[PDB]
């Protein structure tokens, strides 16, 4: 999304997390937004000794190369259950003689 | 919990925020090197002030973190270049005082103005006046009064200020716990930590001077050819037996000997390689040239590049209202933003140095996957080397004949490869003698190894030994040359060109190896050198993790500087300079003076 989401001034507006004490199981949303305590002194709940907010924003700017600029990701995932399993596909037809 | 995890934390966010203060710091800087406004200088002044702010509080919030209990050898670097204590250690105000004197004196030397005498109206700035002067006449009493006038006004004025700066830069120097402030740049070469591959402080000191030892013989012939061909052109103002004018070697300082060039050509009826009137006869323009130059990098196996290139980096002078730079750079403004500034205009010399920053453009790409703090070479002289390899490797004529540049019906022949040989030596062999003299010169006068009240009179004996360079006026400890030198105006570290010219030479003949190249060395080329291509990017895919000792192993096997290269790839021109110096005198005399 090069083209549209990349604004000039920079699209400070996302976030990113990339420090986390442990890694997290498949398939749940966190919002946490503690401080994150490497060292250890107490953060307080502000930034400081070895103390920062684990989420940085994007800040796209539309001079970023192709490995750089946005890109939209969805993920589809199929469950079976004991249902009668609603959605299913499309289904042809031909006409009748 | 231990304090590697900490540092890491700290390293990766430094590296974080730091990228993006440089990315629009250096988004406001592509802005101005294109557009002359004042609001421009404003945030370019203020986002580096953010740059310093946080930077400084960065480094003085982790000078405090040790080195002995961090591992991972790597991490290391970024704490050394990372703790930089520097001129901090000394208190604000002399901070201050150290600003403004390096203010004035940059200012002395921006503002040293030349008037003609008798008319205090008509006064040069150099910039418009000795400029071309220098290269379009041959005044034997302009050049000297002008030589004069340029060591005399502006030395006598900063002479003591030359003191003052030095001895504080010494005292800090002492205060940074290094011996002196030589030793302080030599620290750039530090390399400790791994055995075998270690490197010491005093080494280099050894290997250059032993490497000079060695290399002087084809100094002395080729100070015998200028001095021949100078007794040639005026043979009543220098001696056979002594040395050469100081105004008469091709530039102020002994730099560049190239402007002797028209003067010292002994086959002038053979023009040299020049196919300007040929790009015309196509109407190449920049892009034709870059395309050309696109798919000489494509034919060696590199790959092509991203649209921000030609949508983002403008190739032209824009003239009207908008006012940019002429001088060709290449930006690196970070995070997969590259960028190339030149005015384009018709000359081979333009050809080859727009080689030379499209070469540096894949030497900053290669290491764009390294850590904020590592995106350099190993070493500094790496740059402009890399930078140039390709554009010398493709100056040989066959890679011209083959892209169009030169007819088939041209045959190669042995005068006009003699005289580039020629204007090599004028031109790249040249700058190493004011080279070692300069860097000598300074790590003898901050080591304390020189009297005060002798420092003028201390310039001279080498000079007159060494370089063969007499003064055509005595100069006492009023004038002050090395003040009248740009480079070191603004205190740069004068071994970058010395360690270009002896690594290039290195460098070409190792890819023409890894080509299997066959022949003379003067007649290799890089085209279809694929495997060479992805060797050198193994090369440059590095960045600043390990010694570059470890990157000259990688290239060809040696731990310390071969000079090897330097003397087979001028063998042809030695054996030349031997033939035509064998019937003129060999050596010079220390004490003749053209002034008596
Ligand atoms: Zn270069």
């Amino acid at each position: 999304s090069n083209k549209l989401d990349s604004k000039v001034s920079g699209n400070y507006n996302y976030l990113y997390r990339l420090f986390r004490k442990s890694n997290l199981k498949p398939f749940e949303r966190d919002i946490s937004t503690e401080i994150y305590q490497a060292g250890n002194k107490p953060c307080n709940g502000v930034a400081g000794f070895n103390c920062y907010f684990p989420l940085r924003s994007y800040s796209f700017r539309p001079t970023y190369g192709v490995g750089h600029q946005p890109y939209r990701v969805v993920v589809l995932s199929f469950e079976l259950l004991h249902a009668p399993a609603t959605v299913c596909g499309p289904k042809k037809s031909t006409n009748l003689v | 919990s231990t304090i590697e995890e900490q540092a890491k934390t700290f390293l990766d966010k430094f590296n974080h925020e730091a990228e993006d203060l440089f990315y629009q710091s250096s988004l406001a800087s592509w802005n101005y090197n294109t557009n002359i406004t004042e609001e421009n200088v404003q945030n370019m002044n203020n986002a580096g002030d953010k740059w310093s702010a946080f930077l400084k509080e960065q480094s003085t919030l982790a000078q405090m973190y040790p080195l002995q209990e961090i591992q991972n050898l790597t991490v290391k670097l970024q704490l050394q270049a990372l703790q930089q204590n520097g001129s901090s250690v000394l208190s604000e105000d002399k901070s201050k005082r150290l600003n403004t004197i390096l203010n004035t004196m940059s200012t002395i030397y921006s503002t040293g103005k030349v008037c003609n005498p008798d008319n205090p109206q008509e006064c040069l700035l150099l910039e418009p006046g000795l400029n071309e002067i220098m290269a379009n006449s041959l005044d034997y009493n302009e050049r000297l009064w002008a030589w004069e006038s340029w060591r005399s006004e502006v030395g006598k004025q900063l002479r003591p200020l030359y003191e003052e700066y030095v001895v504080l830069k010494n005292e800090m120097a002492r205060a940074n716990h290094y011996e002196d402030y030589g030793d302080y740049w030599r620290g750039d070469y530090e390399v400790n930590g791994v055995d075998g591959y270690d490197y010491s402080r005093g080494q280099l000191i050894e290997d250059v001077e032993h490497t000079f030892e060695e290399i002087k013989p084809l100094y002395e012939h080729l100070h015998a050819y200028v001095r021949a061909k100078l007794m040639n052109a005026y043979p009543s103002y220098i001696s056979p037996i002594g040395c050469l004018p100081a105004h008469l070697l091709g530039d102020m300082w002994g730099r560049f000997w190239t402007n002797l060039y028209s003067l010292t050509v002994p086959f002038g009826q053979k023009p040299n390689i020049d196919v300007t009137d040929a790009m015309v006869d196509q109407a190449w323009d920049a892009q034709r040239i870059f395309k050309e130059a696109e798919k000489f990098f494509v034919s060696v196996g590199l790959p092509n590049m991203t649209q921000g290139f030609w949508e983002n980096s403008m190739l032209t002078d824009p003239g009207n209202v908008q006012k940019a730079v002429c001088h060709p750079t290449a930006w690196d403004l970070g995070k997969g933003d590259f960028r190339i500034l030149m005015c384009t205009k018709v000359t081979m010399d333009d050809f080859l140095t727009a080689h030379h920053e499209m070469g540096h453009i894949q030497y900053d790409m290669a290491y764009a996957a390294q850590p904020f703090l590592l995106r350099n070479g190993a070493n500094e002289g790496f740059h402009e080397a890399v930078g140039e390899i390709m554009s010398l490797s493709a100056a040989t004529p066959k890679h011209l004949k083959s892209i169009g540049l030169l007819s088939p019906d041209f045959q190669e022949d042995n005068e006009t490869e003699i005289n580039f040989l020629l204007k090599q030596a004028l031109t790249i062999v040249g700058t190493l003698p004011f080279t070692y003299m300069l860097e000598k010169w300074r790590w003898m006068v901050f080591k304390g190894e020189i009297p005060k009240d002798q420092w003028m009179k201390k310039w001279w004996e080498m000079k007159r030994e060494i370089v063969g360079v007499v003064e055509p006026v005595p100069h006492d400890e009023t004038y002050c040359d090395p003040a009248s030198l740009f480079h070191v105006s603004n205190d740069y570290s004068f071994i970058r060109y010395y360690t270009r010219t002896l690594y290039q030479f290195q460098f070409q003949e190792a890819l023409c190896q890894a080509a299997k190249h066959e022949g003379p060395l003067h007649k290799c080329d890089i085209s279809n050198s694929t495997e060479a291509g992805q060797k050198l990017f193994n090369m440059l895919r590095l960045g600043k993790s390990e010694p570059w000792t470890l990157a000259l192993e990688n290239v060809v096997g040696a731990k310390n500087m071969n000079v090897r290269p330097l003397l087979n790839y001028f063998e042809p021109l030695f054996t030349w300079l031997k033939d035509q110096n064998k019937n003129s005198f060999v050596g010079w005399s220390t004490d003749w003076s053209p002034y008596a």
